[PDB]
């Protein structure tokens, strides 16, 4: 298509609306109600441009550029006097009832309404009458509500209902008394409610966690990091001030996590600001805990390691690729083991074998929204990999999108799509041990034990292809349900099979692989997705290594007097008594970590590591994409005693002092080249991000905006002399504003979005080649492995039907978005959103042993009697006991494990 | 037609002459808000175009400016030739009362330009500064060494890939440079400074004037080669007052850079604030009301009287009389009382704003202005009678370091040094600005020879004319706003900020991020207290300045210093330094 | 109200503060330090203050012995009265509810109307 | 409380020797000879203080010698540039005991607004400073106030009377800071004049 804006010719996509077409060319049009991810509604009447019918016209017509298609040969004007006067009048109308709240508002400096007020050139007030006011609700611990600042642009309701699928936020009221919120007080129960602080162009919904320790956007120091709370790896912008992490913002990635995060990633960051963190290397002498510097601890650890006879290593999925590799180089390959259990490791290796050998393409997070049918096997996606569930919601709405597109309705006309697609949607079949959060849009929900889920998967695979292993003993109504599922999946053009390691069974993943292979044999465009548990589970799986149980046996025997444990507390993957015995019998226990764990009361040496806010590294997401995260700030800037170093730096310096007795704080690119040369499978992280020699026309990349304030007074309480700027030898970013953050810079990593005149999160428009699409010059992150040219065979190991037996209560895992991740539940703000750990029983089992709701019932696991209160779960099957993984005293390793000694307390 | 509109200046005759001579493909005309025709010219034809401009019927006799620019970061270069660096030449034709800009584009690797010192002898220091600050080599230059930074300075500071803030301090480097200073005074080599005849006559003694200097000009060095008392040759050594004001212009917003504009010439104050805020108003498209113009003229004339009083008193003290410096500083205290009442500060008020001034005039300023205008003229006549008519002062000052109009034009000397040659070129009358047309004042001119005494008497007459302007301003003050009605007026009026929310939004985004100037180029040239000051500003569309170029006249005067003092005495050099009216902040900056 | 505008309007960057909030909802600075060894006394902070909190008194006697003692904390800057502006109160203009000032009690603000009210 | 340079000690000051030390410090504080050092703006305000409308001569500080040997007090009245930092160091080293340093302006105090590549951030990076004055520029009466502060510091110190008999050790007085001393009256200010008046 061809457009002519203000007498200038441009080439745009013909299926885009006029607003996004003009925004992709760098032209400025004010807008409130339009969002690239939500569509167009024509509410705010702010995007007005004067459209002419042909080349030679003078009258024109004021049209909504968000509602006007960018067809071929479209003549429009933005800077016409009538259009500019109308836009200024719309801003003035929005400013009649707006409170005088900008200094005391958390959106000041980040406010879209402020930028659109300045850009339209409206600065003189003539409205002299009273301004309407509204009471403010309580929306929970994360979202702070201020309805006075609203402009009634309907972005919140559209996102929260059409996109996020939430049910407890809506628009009420009348002519000018519109109220956007819950019908009463209470917490927004949606798992993606945190995106309201960026969707809302004003200060109605604000980050209350940020609002507690509040600073302005120009005072923040940002870094482009990867979220460290689950396996999806949504790119984020941590921004700090005064040496503490202040706010996690969403960082645009057109391939993974474009405009939205989940609540766990956005608000699970309070563990960085904890006061009980290890900040120095600490060595215990008897009962005293003395503090060493870097060199003293390095020499002492080198001496004690050298006096030992054999050393073993225990990595973690919470650590980066480089840190686990540095540990592995410190101990040796043959003496290296992972920090996960044997069953967890076997499930992880099976998932990886399906991923990079099964020959079936695993899509990225954005590409999930294009599949025409979704089958989820066992994994509770909303509680573990929530953003994948959001993409599944988009893929379900794809059927209504296709039905609207059949009637020549454009993609941005979201109202017409929702009107045509009333309730018809793409098939979603979820299987879980209880009621999934996706059941509102699910075409079918299967509540059954995990063995029955795997049996269902193998039955689906046998109904798809005759060569799959059959399943005998299927009820006729369940068989009719398989007929429904196979009729949905066979007719689907892009079927999708999602499962995960959190399901806790090898046979579920095997059944998913068999269904995918049977779909592949029919020529379908089947995609397959494995969800992992932690941030770098795929990295630890790809690097391989022994399980934790071998390390525990090896330590409890006594062959090695020297163990290293990195970024682990060992209670999420092993029992507490066994870990305590293994770490008390061992005379030399080294632990490298950044959080105060339980095993530091009996560990020989503990080195204060650096978290993602203070360390660089590379992590692998569940899809298989290496992503490089950077350091946000230097802890030594605000306190010189703070020795918080990178974990791979710690281990590399210790190995250097072990061999050559020389302290070596290496660079990150040396470790990158080490993992490329040593590991051919991890060779793909070389081009995940460019090295520290990368320059945009000679200058580095700036971590903070150009209006960074308080430079000569933020440290004046300690000393009036300004210290040296912290040199970043590790990467291409500088720890100051002496750098480059231009939207047109030839780079992929972007710390923060800021254009002149665009201070809002809408400044991400200038950083993309087309708005709502990919990032300009490509998106950061590269695929480690490609699609294989053959695949795996059908797995014959069909499990038997679950048998409810007395005494042996099989534990059904009930993961949560708040309370199933280690670092997330370490945060103090999550403690109010975190529900009480409630043990869930069937009505039949509770009647059998004599339980009503709320009574405290105790069970013994590994000789430890813990007491939890009972909630009656209807969707759970009899013979199972639902337990929340990750709570206080409960481990995620208990998924799929039977439980003994259950009577009422 | 607004006076800030983006004109192309294709109706200029000089574009027609250039197209007739070099053809219509050899150059590209760039439309700017600078008010001058900007012509992008191929590097190979630079000397030909310069000689052609010098050989016009009304030639471009003066090289006003010459400096580089790093265009690697400039995103908005629509219509501009493909460049990694650029070198601009600002040439003023006095006879046409016009000026042209020539921009030579440069690749990242081939950073060499033909020298311009053959056509214009004052191009030497500008090319040395361009080589020092940008790393651009000039082929054919006699002595291409650093002029703003010491010779052992790695990198080039005005490049975009150079860090602006202060680096780590080290006393070891201090001791190393102390050692360099100590062996420089003992093992001086008059060869790297471009001097010849290194005491070849067995009597050419070598003297160092600075770097410590017990006067208000500031710290600077002159290395004199002497035959008895005659100055055979002298090499000025400047850079001892370099604050990096342009690099700070690349680091501050349009609002917060005004205090840095104050300290360019610290005897000027509001006169220094005026061209910068006028150029930013050109960039923002702001036309200030009449009351703003009269207020800014009032403060600029007051600071001009202050600077002229300090200059006359310091010259008289350099001759040898002592009492007039005490009396003139009492008069400066009267001026400072009025300025303290108006703004709230003495030396650097920081009171002008983009689109107006900071506050309004206080209730009762006319009484203080009337008191000052009654206090001045009797004391000024007393100063003339007591010191400026003394025949010992006349013998010291008359005929010392004299030059004609050709030497003033070829060295770029402006102000009293140009008007003592009889060239009636004042910016306030030739290219008027800020409502100077509404006032009636005379422009004093000399007989045609620039003595020290002639320059001092011209500054005395300029003081009297500034008193006349202040009398006219006191008798005629318009009633109106002290800030414009433009949305880019930074800051907005305070009471509307305190009780309106749109004004609060404008204030919030203008004091925090800065005002967003649309991407253009502006240039303002005014007559400062010591000559011609000018700000050339390039905006890339951001809230900071992509390029801030500050042309100051004491640079050209200090470059003219060896041309007029050769063959004279050292006391004549002292009197000449006292009569230039320069400060080292104005030279180095 | 600890709105951080004076710290960013400062070209020297010699103002450092941090916003804290009481239980009623009002905003105050947790601390407020001005490095007077760095300050150039340009008055941009007073011009940028939307509450007229920070002001510049006619007082010049600030010479010190130690440069560290030129760092004036919040207890060294907070005076007893209103200074040069004797009647302006920002929270009477602001729309946020604080102690002694409910919604609709600000200047030119109507009383809040609930959506459940019986009026059409 | 006192400071030694040749540490934190007590007041060491017999009653006749103390009386002669008091007269020596009185004669030293009542005659201070500053060095004529012209760097920047703050020097112009210093010579404003020296003139007749201000008359710093009343304190016996109108000498303003051009040689470092004759002058006692070094007033760093301007920015410390990277080229002039060895010059300032050499001029300070060419002085004679007793020597006092007064840093006029935010430039000499901390570098001021010029956090730039070619500016030393304060003269206290490489020379000791007796009295700092804030202001850009400090007014001439602020320079006189710092002069009386220097006189008060001189009148309390105990320099060695002779180089042949006595403790050859510099005894500077740890004076109470002006901020804590004037906090009793600066906070008590309630109402100031409105800026609309003159
Ligand atoms: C214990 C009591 C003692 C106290 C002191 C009392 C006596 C003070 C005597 C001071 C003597 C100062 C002598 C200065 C001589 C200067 C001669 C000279 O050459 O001056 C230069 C000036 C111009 O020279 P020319 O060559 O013409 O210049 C052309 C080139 N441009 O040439 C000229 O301007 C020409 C005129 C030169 C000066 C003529 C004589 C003046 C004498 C001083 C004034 C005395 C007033 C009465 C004092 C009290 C008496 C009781
Ligand atoms: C008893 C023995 C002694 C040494 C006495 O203490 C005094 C000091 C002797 C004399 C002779 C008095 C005064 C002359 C003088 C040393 C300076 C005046 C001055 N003052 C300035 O400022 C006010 C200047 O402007 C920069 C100056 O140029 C000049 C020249
Ligand atoms: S609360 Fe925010 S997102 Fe919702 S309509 Fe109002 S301004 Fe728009
Ligand atoms: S939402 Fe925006 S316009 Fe409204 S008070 Fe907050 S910063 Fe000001
Ligand atoms: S889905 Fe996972 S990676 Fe993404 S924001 Fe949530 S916790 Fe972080
Ligand atoms: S007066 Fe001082 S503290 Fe205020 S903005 Fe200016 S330099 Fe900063
Ligand atoms: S003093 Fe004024 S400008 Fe500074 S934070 Fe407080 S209210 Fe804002
Ligand atoms: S502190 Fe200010 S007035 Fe003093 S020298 Fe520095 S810039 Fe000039
Ligand atoms: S953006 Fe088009 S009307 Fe809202
Ligand atoms: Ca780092």
């Amino acid at each position: 298509a061809t457009i002519h804006v203000d007498g200038k010719e441009y080439e745009v996509n013909g299926a885009d609306n006029l607003l996004e077409a003009c925004l992709s060319l760098g032209l400025d049009i004010p807008y409130f109600c339009w969002h690239p991810a939500l569509g167009s509604v024509g509410a705010c009447r702010q995007c007005a441009v004067k459209q002419y019918q042909n080349a030679e016209d003078t009258r024109g017509r004021l049209v909504m550029s968000c509602m006007t298609p960018a067809s071929d040969g479209t003549f429009i004007s933005i800077d016409d006097e009538e259009a500019k006067q109308f836009r200024e009048s719309v801003v003035e109308w929005l400013m009649t009832n707006h409170p005088h709240d900008c200094p005391v508002c958390e959106e000041g400096g980040n406010c879209h309404l402020q930028d659109m007020t300045v850009m339209t050139g409206h600065s003189f007030r003539r409205y002299r009458f009273t301004k309407r006011t509204h009471r403010n609700q309580d929306l929970g611990p994360f979202i702070s509500h201020e309805m006075n600042r609203c402009i009634a642009c309907y972005r919140c309701v559209r996102y929260y209902k059409d996109y996020a699928g939430g049910t407890d936020l809506g628009v009420y009221g009348a002519h000018d008394n519109v109220y956007f919120g819950r019908p009463e007080d209470g917490t927004l129960e949606s798992e993606f409610s945190g995106n309201l602080v960026e969707i809302c162009p004003t200060g109605v919904f604000t980050d209350k966690t940020h609002s507690e320790r509040y600073n302005r956007k120009w005072d923040m120091q940002f870094a482009p990091s990867i979220c460290q709370q689950c396996s999806i790896g949504c790119n984020i912008s941590p921004g700090e001030r005064y040496g503490e992490l202040r706010r996690i913002e969403n960082r645009y990635n057109g391939t993974v996590n474009h405009y939205f995060l989940c609540d766990r990633g956005r608000f699970g960051y309070g563990y960085v600001n904890l006061k009980d963190r290890p900040r120095q290397p600490v060595q215990r002498r008897g009962d005293d805990f003395i503090t060493l510097n870097a060199e003293q601890a390095m020499q002492g650890a080198a001496d004690i390691l050298r006096q030992s006879k054999k050393v073993i290593g225990i990595g973690s999925p919470r650590a980066s690729v480089e840190s686990n590799f540095a540990l592995r180089e410190l101990v040796g390959e043959e003496n290296f083991y992972t920090g996960i259990a044997h069953g967890e490791q076997e499930r992880l290796q099976l998932a990886l074998k399906v991923l990079r050998e099964g020959g079936i393409y695993t899509p990225a997070l954005r590409e999930i929204e294009s599949y025409d049918a979704v089958l989820v096997l066992g994994e509770d996606v909303t509680q573990t990999g929530a953003r994948v569930a959001l993409a599944v919601r988009q893929a379900v709405k794809g059927k209504a999108r296709e039905m609207a597109a059949a009637q020549k309705v454009a993609d941005w006309q979201i109202a017409a799509i929702l009107n045509i697609g009333q309730r018809a949607k793409h098939p979603l079949f979820v299987t879980n041990v209880d009621d999934t959060r996706l059941d509102d849009i699910a075409a079918w929900t299967y509540r059954a034990p995990v063995e029955d889920q795997a049996r269902l998967g193998f039955a689906i695979a046998h109904a798809l292809d005759n060569s799959a292993p059959a399943v005998d003993g299927i009820e006729p109504e369940l068989q009719s349900k398989i007929d429904v599922i196979v009729q949905a999946l066979a007719g689907a053009k892009k079927p999708l099979i999602i499962s995960g390691t959190n399901a806790g069974s090898l046979e579920v993943i095997q059944a998913a692989a068999n269904v995918a292979k049977a779909l592949k044999g029919r020529g379908a465009d089947v995609g397959i997705t494995m969800i992992a548990r932690s941030v770098n589970s795929m990295g630890l799986g790809i690097m391989g290594g022994g399980s934790l149980e071998e390390a525990l046996t090896e330590l409890e025997t006594g062959r090695a007097d020297a163990v290293v444990v990195l970024e682990n507390d060992l209670h999420r993957h092993a029992s507490a008594t066994r870990v305590n015995a293994a770490l008390a019998k061992a005379p030399l226990v080294m632990v490298v970590d950044h959080q105060r764990t339980a095993i530091m009361e009996n560990a020989h040496l503990v080195l204060s590591a650096a978290s993602f806010a203070e360390s660089d590294g590379t992590v692998i997401n569940n899809e298989g994409r290496a992503q490089r995260f950077f350091q946000v700030y230097d802890p030594a800037y605000y306190d010189s005693k703070t020795v918080m170093l990178e974990s791979w730096r710690w281990l590399h310096s210790l190995h250097s002092t072990l061999l050559s007795r020389e302290v070596d704080w290496t660079q990150l690119d040396h470790v990158i080249d080490a993992v490329v040369a040593k590991i051919p499978e991890l060779a793909g992280i070389k081009d995940a991000a460019p090295d520290a020699t990368f320059r945009i026309r000679g200058q580095k990349l700036a971590r903070e905006p150009h209006r960074y304030s308080g430079r000569t007074a933020m440290r004046a309480n300690i000393s009036v002399h300004e210290p040296r700027q912290p040199q970043d030898i590790d990467t291409m970013f500088t720890f100051s504003m002496e750098g480059n953050n231009q939207p047109t810079a030839h780079r992929s990593q972007v710390p923060f979005a800021w254009a002149p005149g665009w201070n809002s999160p809408q400044a991400w428009n200038k950083f993309q080649d087309e708005v709502g699409g990919k990032l300009r010059f490509g998106d950061p992150g590269v695929r480690l492995f490609e699609t294989s040219e053959n695949g795996l065979d059908y797995f014959t190991s069909v499990p038997a039907r679950f048998q409810p037996q007395d005494g042996k209560w099989r534990i059904a895992p009930y993961y949560h978005l708040f309370g199933s991740d280690e670092l997330s539940q370490r945060a103090p703000v999550f403690q109010s959103r975190m529900p009480q750990p409630y043990i869930k029983l069937n009505p039949a089992d509770a009647a059998k042993l004599g339980v009503n709701a709320g009574t405290r019932v105790s069970f013994s696991y590994d000789g430890n009697t813990v007491t939890l209160p009972v909630e009656i779960a209807e969707g759970l099957t009899a013979g199972q006991v639902g337990l929340p993984m990750g709570m206080s005293g409960i481990a995620p390793v208990l998924a799929g494990a039977h439980l003994e000694d259950l009577k009422e307390a | 037609e607004p006076a800030w509109q983006t004109r192309d200046h294709l109706d200029d005759p000089v574009i027609g002459e250039l197209r007739n001579r070099f053809g219509p493909d050899a150059f590209t005309v760039q439309a700017t808000r600078t008010g001058v025709p900007v012509v992008w010219i191929k590097r190979e034809q630079l000397l030909e175009v310069g000689d052609f401009l010098k050989k016009l019927p009304k030639p471009y006799v003066m090289l006003f400016d010459l400096h580089g620019m790093d265009e690697r970061l400039r995103t908005h270069r629509e219509g501009l030739p493909a460049a990694d660096f650029s070198v601009f030449y600002h040439l003023i034709s006095i006879d046409r009362n016009r000026d042209i800009m020539l921009k030579v584009a440069l690749a990242e690797n081939d950073l060499h330009v033909p020298t311009f010192t053959k056509l214009f002898p004052n191009a030497n220091w500008y090319e040395r500064e361009t080589w020092d600050l940008f790393g651009i080599t000039f082929d054919g230059h006699p002595n291409l060494r650093r002029i703003m930074m010491p010779q052992t300075w790695k990198g080039h500071p005005l490049r975009k890939d150079y860090p602006a803030r202060a680096t780590e301090f080290s006393p070891f480097e201090l001791t190393k440079a102390k050692q360099d200073l100590e062996m420089e005074a003992l093992t001086f080599k008059p060869e790297e400074w471009g001097m010849k005849r290194g005491t070849e006559n067995e009597d050419f003694m070598f003297l160092n004037l600075g770097p410590n200097h017990p006067s208000a000009h500031g710290a600077f060095r002159i290395v004199l080669q002497l035959d008895g008392e005659e100055i055979v040759d002298c090499v000025p050594d400047i850079g001892y007052h370099h604050r990096g004001a342009e690099k700070m212009g690349e680091r501050q917003s349009w609002h917060s850079y005004i205090p840095y504009t104050d300290r360019i010439e610290y005897l000027g104050g509001c006169v220094n604030e005026m061209p910068y805020v006028l150029a930013v108003e050109k960039l923002a498209g702001i036309t200030v009301p009449d009351r703003v113009n009269v207020i800014r003229v009032m403060l600029s004339e007051l600071f001009r009287i202050n600077s002229h009083l300090l200059y006359i008193s310091t010259f008289i003290q350099d001759v040898g009389a002592m009492t007039p410096v005490f009396f003139a500083f009492t008069d400066r205290q009267k001026i400072y009382d009025l300025v303290e009442a108006i703004t709230g500060f003495r030396m650097h008020p920081a009171w002008f704003r983009i689109g107006g001034v900071a506050h309004d005039l206080p209730r009762g300023w006319d009484r203080l202005l009337r008191e000052f205008l009654d206090w001045m003229p009797k004391r000024l006549a007393s100063y003339e009678k007591a010191a400026l008519q003394n025949t010992i002062l006349k013998g010291r000052s008359q005929g010392v370091a004299a030059y004609g109009a050709k030497e003033a034009l070829e060295w770029g000397t402006t102000g009293a040094g140009l008007r003592a040659t009889g060239i009636d070129f004042d910016v306030r009358k030739a290219r008027p600005y800020s409502g100077y047309e509404n006032f009636d004042f005379e422009i004093p001119v000399g007989g045609g020879v620039s003595d020290c005494y002639t320059r001092v008497m011209l500054k005395v007459e300029e003081l009297r004319q500034s008193l006349r302007i202040l009398e006219q301003c006191l008798n005629n003050m318009p009633e109106g706003p002290f800030k414009a009605d433009h949305p880019l007026t930074t800051p907005p009026p305070k009471e509307r900020t305190l009780q309106h929310i749109e004004t609060l939004i404008t204030h919030f985004l203008q004091v925090s991020w800065g005002p967003v100037m649309p991407a253009n180029e502006s240039f303002q040239m005014i007559e400062a207290t010591k000559g011609i000051n000018s700000y050339y500003l390039t905006s890339d569309g951001s809230t900071m300045s992509y390029r801030t170029r500050i042309r100051t006249p004491s640079y050209a005067h200090l470059q003219q210093i060896p041309a007029a003092i050769r063959g004279s005495l050292v006391s004549d050099l002292i009197v000449y330094l006292g009569s230039i009216d320069f400060v080292m902040s104005d030279v180095d900056r | 109200v600890a709105c951080n505008l004076c710290a960013v309007a400062c070209p020297v960057g010699c103002i450092s503060l941090q916003k804290a909030e009481t239980k009623d909802g009002r905003w105050y600075p947790e601390f407020f330090r001005i490095n007077f060894s760095r300050c150039i006394f340009c008055g941009l902070c007073e011009e940028a203050c939307p509450t007229t909190a920070i002001q510049l008194t006619p007082d010049f006697e600030m010479g010190e012995y130690k440069r560290q003692d030129l760092v004036y904390e919040k207890e060294d800057l907070l005076i007893s009265g209103p200074g040069k502006y004797p009647e302006y109160n920002f929270y009477r203009m602001a729309g946020m509810a604080i102690d002694g000032k409910d919604k609709g009690e600000a200047e030119n603000e109507a009383k809040p109307i609930d959506v459940k009210s019986l009026l059409p | 409380d006192y400071t030694l340079t040749r540490e934190i000690v007590t007041d060491p000051l017999n009653v006749f020797m103390g009386k002669l030390n008091d007269m020596v410090n009185w004669g030293r504080k009542n005659s201070i000879w500053p060095y004529n050092f012209g760097l920047s703006c703050c020097y112009v305000e210093m010579v404003t203080s020296f003139t007749a409308v201000h008359d710093v001569a009343r304190f016996g500080a109108e000498v303003l010698r051009a040689s470092p040997r004759q002058a006692d007090l070094m007033v760093v009245a301007g920015t410390c540039f990277t080229k002039m930092a060895p010059v300032i160091q050499r001029l300070y080293d060419q002085m004679l005991e007793p020597k006092w340093v007064i840093s006029m302006g935010a430039c000499a105090n901390s570098g001021g607004m010029y956090d730039i590549y070619s500016v030393v951030q304060g003269v206290d990076k490489f020379i000791p400073v007796d009295v700092y004055i804030p202001g850009c520029p400090p007014r001439p009466e602020a320079y006189m106030q710092a002069l009386m502060l220097l006189q008060e510091s001189i009148g309390k110190e105990r320099r060695p009377l002779s180089w042949v008999v006595g403790d050859q050790g510099v005894y500077r007085a740890n004076m109470q800071s002006e901020r804590e001393r004037k906090r009793g009256e600066r906070i008590a200010v309630t109402n100031l004049r409105t800026p609309d008046e003159i």
